[PDB]
């Protein structure tokens, strides 16, 4: 089932050591009971290290950097500050300073400041998914699959703003207005339903959908013998990976095995943000309008 | 014909209809009572679909379209050209998608899982039932209800978004996109955290679940564990379904009017609503 | 064009993609068969993918996929019909058999281990520092088959010390012998534990293990096996 009946707790598990240095890691937390109906009950700990800091601090600072603009927009008024949370906005500069680094505060430069810090910030954490793999000896699939994450929002505010000669053309930090944007962004380029990586984007995030809901329900149909053991049953098939690849076989006509389930999965999700990434990159650098282009293919 | 542990599992029962009679295989498809059902669905709906191309005119797919039957009709029948095909079709793709659940059902009761497959899969059916009969009986014509073809069904979407303007705003909308994000996020990183511990590094002897459960806890403090990141898989999914339905069962219904401005419930609150200064004063 | 290039080199590349995705959930049940356990004429047009090896941790050895497939236990299934497709009929007692949704794998007779080489499931009374923190305990409660008999007591739980999850129920009969129940095919009630798959007179066919303080992957398996059974087999059995 989705909860479990009983919960059981024992000493807080302090991890496998390998390649790790124990020093950066933390203490374990609370336990939550809360979690435990669902997951694991267990809170930490931690492995902080350089990169974790770096990552940690330049990520507040983005988000500091937004927020006192958002109070100098809201008159500094804590009332205001709630009504209008949504509707703040920092905007990018003005077409007219290009790629240009010149803005002026009020007029762009604070944009700047906040978007160094988050490009610091994410690219530091990426690193540090990379090397809490490799201090484990385990494959480096989740910094790879991140990595095309970190493509479609890298086009999104600094391939695609280059390539187009400003930074005005990057994406503004705001709840509604990164919204607009969006929309915008489909008005102007003719429809982005003519945009055929637009569509292939659509198929693979519609598809992980279907496909998460697939394996888990049927992790969930043959954990009554032990189905979520996945490494073991990778290792030394149970009946539980039987009947799970036969009810697929008998329904659909082909089927998957223990280790294959999750390539097909961690492809369906990383070519979401892989197309997405090629079909907005391409739309207003060498197609203007893709329904224009959907009339000639060229 | 067979995998090599399958003959052990063909034995007979389960079914939910008709006994042993349907109680078969082809090849290595599972036929049951409901097997035919849906080929019986299948192959009517396709042959209408057919028909209504040779009345449109085209054999080419990115053009075939079957379109409900106009406002005019409201929820009454309407001659084949002009509704009723579309309707009929609209009919045995239920009769299809149903159909296909209940086999799904059949199939897990001879292999003696659980009908969580079955289960999860109705939300789509009901995402589907959403759009072509819950909302448009509700509003009062088929004809709000989205055509078949490949892309007068995106143009639906358009059309339909457009007209409470900005359809961002629609606050069930931003909930529903919320979970197709996260889920994807989360069967990104599943399959990669299974991955990465079954395929090591050159020489490295099979990582085990504790490496992975270790990995993460030292990434972000936290691990929900083997049936966890399960659960929450068919969480996040049913959930990101389940409020796509919720967010179009209200549109049109209960609320007609741009959706944005749907917001000024809070921005118009006593307490702040006239105080100067911000976006909004 | 440009955009015509990507789009079309795109397609290109999904198509090799899938050919690999597909050739990978190829490594287990490959090839195919017929009824009689030949090798079947016609595999589909993907090849076997290139064996891949497994280094097991815990010096057990190596895996290496796809390999040479054998049931390693005999098959009580006797064909029903003189042509392909149709059910194999157990040939005695599809219970104590171990065919159809009680069938169980020859998966090995050892125990799973956790990071450190020690056995990852455990009875609770073995495990130091483990307690139930949350839930109705079952340990005391009787425990109710579908024929709504009782059939014995849990005596305690066998948890996962690694993830710290109750994975089986230890039930202690009416001869004094205890059995393993998959905690996932039973239902924790305010004062007894109901189990739906199996009547009461069946809990005794539940195969025992070797050690008390220890479970394989072998008889994880065969119990499983048995208790997913009994919601087809035990039917007649269960009343409500
Ligand atoms: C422009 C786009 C640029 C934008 C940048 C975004 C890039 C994001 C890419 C993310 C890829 C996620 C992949 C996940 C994964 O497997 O990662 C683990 C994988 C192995 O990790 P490991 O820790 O090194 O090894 C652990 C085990 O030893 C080994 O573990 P293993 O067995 O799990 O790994 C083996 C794995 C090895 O995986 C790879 O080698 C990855 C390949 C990356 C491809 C990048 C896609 C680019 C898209 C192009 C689209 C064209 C549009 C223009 O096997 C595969 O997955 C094979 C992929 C099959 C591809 C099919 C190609 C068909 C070619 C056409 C043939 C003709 C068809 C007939 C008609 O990582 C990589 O190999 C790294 C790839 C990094 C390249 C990035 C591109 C640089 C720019
Ligand atoms: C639910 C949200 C909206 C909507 C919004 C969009 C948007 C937005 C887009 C699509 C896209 C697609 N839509 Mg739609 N779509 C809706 C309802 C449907 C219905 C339906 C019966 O309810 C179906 C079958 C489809 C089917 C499709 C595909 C043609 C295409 C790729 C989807 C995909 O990868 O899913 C994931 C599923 C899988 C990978 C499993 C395999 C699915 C295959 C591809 C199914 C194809 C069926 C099709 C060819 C018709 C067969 C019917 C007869 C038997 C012949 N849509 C409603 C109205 N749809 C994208 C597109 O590019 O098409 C123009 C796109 O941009
Ligand atoms: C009016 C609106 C336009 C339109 C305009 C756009 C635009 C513009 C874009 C999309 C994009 C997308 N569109 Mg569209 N789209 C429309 C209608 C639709 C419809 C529909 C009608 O049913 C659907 C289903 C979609 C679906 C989608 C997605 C498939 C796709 C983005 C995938 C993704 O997951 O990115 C989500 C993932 C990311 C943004 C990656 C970011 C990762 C980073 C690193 C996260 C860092 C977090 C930060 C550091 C803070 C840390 C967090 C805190 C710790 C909590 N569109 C119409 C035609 N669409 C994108 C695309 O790819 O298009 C091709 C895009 O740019
Ligand atoms: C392949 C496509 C999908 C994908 C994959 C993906 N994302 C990933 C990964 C992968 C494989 C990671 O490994 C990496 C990760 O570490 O996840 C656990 C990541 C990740 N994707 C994230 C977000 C994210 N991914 C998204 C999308 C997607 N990611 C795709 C759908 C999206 C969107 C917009 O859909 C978002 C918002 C992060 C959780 C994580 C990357 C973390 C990171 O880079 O941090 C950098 C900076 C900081 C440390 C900032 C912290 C600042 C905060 C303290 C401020 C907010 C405070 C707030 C009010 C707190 C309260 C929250 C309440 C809920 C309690
Ligand atoms: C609820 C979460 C998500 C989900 C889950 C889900 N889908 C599922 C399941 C589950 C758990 C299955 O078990 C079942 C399956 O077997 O998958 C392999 C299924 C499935 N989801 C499918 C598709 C699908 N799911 C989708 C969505 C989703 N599925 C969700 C996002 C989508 C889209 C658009 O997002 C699609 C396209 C099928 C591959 C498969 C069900 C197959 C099936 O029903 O077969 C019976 C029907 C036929 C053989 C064809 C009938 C022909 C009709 C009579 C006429 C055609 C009419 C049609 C309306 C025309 C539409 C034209 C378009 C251009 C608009
Ligand atoms: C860990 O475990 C797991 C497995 O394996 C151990 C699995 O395999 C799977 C299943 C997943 C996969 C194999 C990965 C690939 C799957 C997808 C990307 C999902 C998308 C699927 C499709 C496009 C296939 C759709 C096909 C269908 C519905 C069937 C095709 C059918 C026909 C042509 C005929 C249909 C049948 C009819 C008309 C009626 C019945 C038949 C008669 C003849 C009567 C999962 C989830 C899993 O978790
Ligand atoms: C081998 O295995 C594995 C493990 O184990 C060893 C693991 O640890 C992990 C690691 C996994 C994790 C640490 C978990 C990661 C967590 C997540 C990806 C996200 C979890 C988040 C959520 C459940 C919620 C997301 C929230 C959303 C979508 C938006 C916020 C909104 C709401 C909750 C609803 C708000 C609504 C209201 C009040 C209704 C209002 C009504 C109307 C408007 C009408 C993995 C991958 C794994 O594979
Ligand atoms: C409670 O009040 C306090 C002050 C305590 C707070 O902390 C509150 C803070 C909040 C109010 C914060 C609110 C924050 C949000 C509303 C943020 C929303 C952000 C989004 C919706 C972002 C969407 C999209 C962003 C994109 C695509 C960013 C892309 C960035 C980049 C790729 C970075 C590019 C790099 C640049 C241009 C500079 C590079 C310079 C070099 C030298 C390399
Ligand atoms: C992981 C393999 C499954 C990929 C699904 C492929 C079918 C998607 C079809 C989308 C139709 C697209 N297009 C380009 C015309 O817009
Ligand atoms: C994007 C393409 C989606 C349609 C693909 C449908 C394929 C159905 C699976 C057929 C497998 C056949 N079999 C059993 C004869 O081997
Ligand atoms: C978009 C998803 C399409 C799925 C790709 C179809 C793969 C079909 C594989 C059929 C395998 C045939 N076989 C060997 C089982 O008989
Ligand atoms: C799954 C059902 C979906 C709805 C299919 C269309 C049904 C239309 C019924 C109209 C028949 C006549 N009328 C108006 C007299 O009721
Ligand atoms: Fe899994």
């Amino acid at each position: 089932d989705i909860f479990s009946q009983v919960q059981v707790r024992g000493p807080a598990d302090l991890g496998m050591t390998e390649d790790v240095n124990l020093a950066n890691r933390s203490g374990v937390g609370p336990f939550s009971t809360l979690l435990g109906w669902f997951g694991n009950a267990q809170l930490g700990p931690i492995y902080l290290g350089s990169l974790g800091v770096l990552s940690l601090f330049s990520g507040l600072m983005w988000f500091f950097t937004i927020g006192i603009w958002f109070w100098y927009q809201a008159g500094w008024n804590p009332a205001v500050f709630l009504r209008d949370l949504f509707f703040f906005s920092l905007e990018p500069p003005a077409p007219e300073y290009g790629l240009s680094f010149a803005a002026p505060l009020k007029e762009g430069g604070l944009w700047l400041i906040a978007s160094f810090f988050m490009f610091v910030a994410v690219w530091s954490w990426w690193g540090r998914t990379y090397l809490r793999a490799q201090a484990l000896g385990m494959g480096k699939h989740t910094a790879w699959a991140f990595l095309s994450a970190i493509w479609l929002w890298m086009v999104l505010g600094f391939i695609r703003p280059i390539l187009m000669g400003s930074w005005s053309e990057a994406v503004p930090y705001g709840i509604f207005s990164h919204l607009d944007w969006t929309n915008n962004f489909s008005l102007v380029h003719g429809n982005l339903f003519y945009n055929p990586f637009h569509g292939l984007s659509i198929a693979f995030l519609y598809g992980s959908a279907l496909l998460f809901a697939m394996h888990g329900a049927t992790i969930l149909a043959v954990s009554r013998f032990g189905g979520e053991r996945e490494l073991e049953q990778i290792a030394d098939r149970g009946t539980a990976a039987e009947r799970a690849a036969l009810f697929w076989r008998w329904t659909m006509g082909f089927n998957a095995t223990m280790e294959g389930i999750h390539r097909w999965a961690i492809w369906m999700a990383v070519l979401v943000t892989l197309t997405g990434g090629i079909g907005i990159l391409l739309s207003g650098t060498v197609v203007d309008n893709w329904y224009v282009w959907g009339q000639n293919h060229g | 014909a067979l995998l090599s542990f399958e003959r052990k599992y063909r034995v007979p029962g389960g079914t939910l209809v008709g006994g042993n009679l349907f109680d078969f295989w082809v090849g290595p498809f599972y036929v049951g009572f409901f097997g035919v059902a849906t080929f019986f669905f299948a192959a009517l709906g396709i042959i209408l679909i057919a028909w209504s191309a040779v009345l449109q005119g085209t054999w080419n797919p990115q053009l075939i379209s079957v379109y409900p039957p106009a406002l005019e009709y409201g929820l009454g029948g309407a001659p084949l050209a002009k509704g009723g095909l579309w309707q009929i079709i609209t009919i045995c793709a239920t009769g299809a998608f149903v159909s296909w659940a209940l086999r799904e059902v059949e199939i897990c009761r001879k292999l003696g899982i659980g009908y969580h497959i079955p289960f999860a899969f109705a939300f789509a059916i009901l995402a589907y039932l959403t759009l072509v009969l819950f909302r448009p009986v509700m509003m009062g014509a088929w004809g709000y209800a989205f055509p078949y073809g490949i892309w007068t069904h995106l143009d639906w979407v358009s059309n339909t978004g457009y007209t409470y303007g900005n359809f961002h705003y629609n606050p069930a909308h931003m909930i529903a996109i919320s979970f197709f994000f996260t889920n994807a996020l989360a069967l990104a990183l599943h399959g990669a955290l299974v991955l990465s511990a079954a395929n090591p590094e050159k020489g490295k002897e099979m990582r085990t679940p504790d490496h992975a459960a270790t990995f993460f806890r030292d990434l972000v403090g936290y691990s929900i564990g083997t049936l966890g990141i399960h659960r929450l898989g068919l969480l996040l999914s049913l959930s990101a379904v389940f409020f796509s339905a919720l967010c179009m069962i209200i549109t049109g219904t209960i609320w007609f009017d741009q959706w944005v401005d749907w917001w000024q419930w809070w921005v118009k609150l006593p307490w702040w609503a006239n105080i100067p200064g911000g976006i909004n004063g | 064009d440009l955009a015509s290039l990507a789009i079309y080199s795109f397609w290109i590349f999904l198509a090799g993609l899938i050919y690999y995705l597909q050739t990978e959930n190829m490594r287990e049940g490959y090839p195919l068969e017929n009824e009689d356990g030949t090798p079947a004429a016609n595999q589909g047009p993907f090849p076997l993918p290139k064996p891949k090896t497994f280094i097991l941790p815990h010096g057990r050895g190596t895996l290496t996929v796809p390999g040479p497939e054998s049931e390693d236990r005999p098959i009580a299934l006797a064909r029903t019909a003189v042509s392909e497709g149709f059910p194999h009929a157990p040939t005695g007692d599809p219970m104590k058999d171990g065919v159809g949704p009680a069938s169980w794998v020859a998966r090995r007779d050892l125990p799973e281990l956790d990071g450190h080489g020690h056995n990852k499931i455990k009875p609770m009374k073995a495990a130091a520092g483990f307690h139930v923190s949350a839930g109705k305990n079952p340990i005391g409660l009787p425990v109710r088959g579908c024929d709504l008999e009782i059939a014995g007591k849990v005596v305690d739980i066998w948890v996962d010390i690694p993830e710290q999850m109750a994975r089986f129920l230890e039930v202690e009969l009416k001869d004094g012998s205890t059995r393993l129940l998959p905690m996932q095919m039973v239902k924790v009630q305010s004062n007894r534990v109901h189990v739906n798959a199996l009547s009461s007179d069946l809990f005794a066919g539940i195969p025992t293990i070797k050690s008390p303080t220890e479970v394989t992957l072998l008889e994880e398996d065969k119990i499983c096996g048995y208790v997913a059974g009994g919601l087809m087999y035990a039917a007649p059995k269960r009343k409500s």
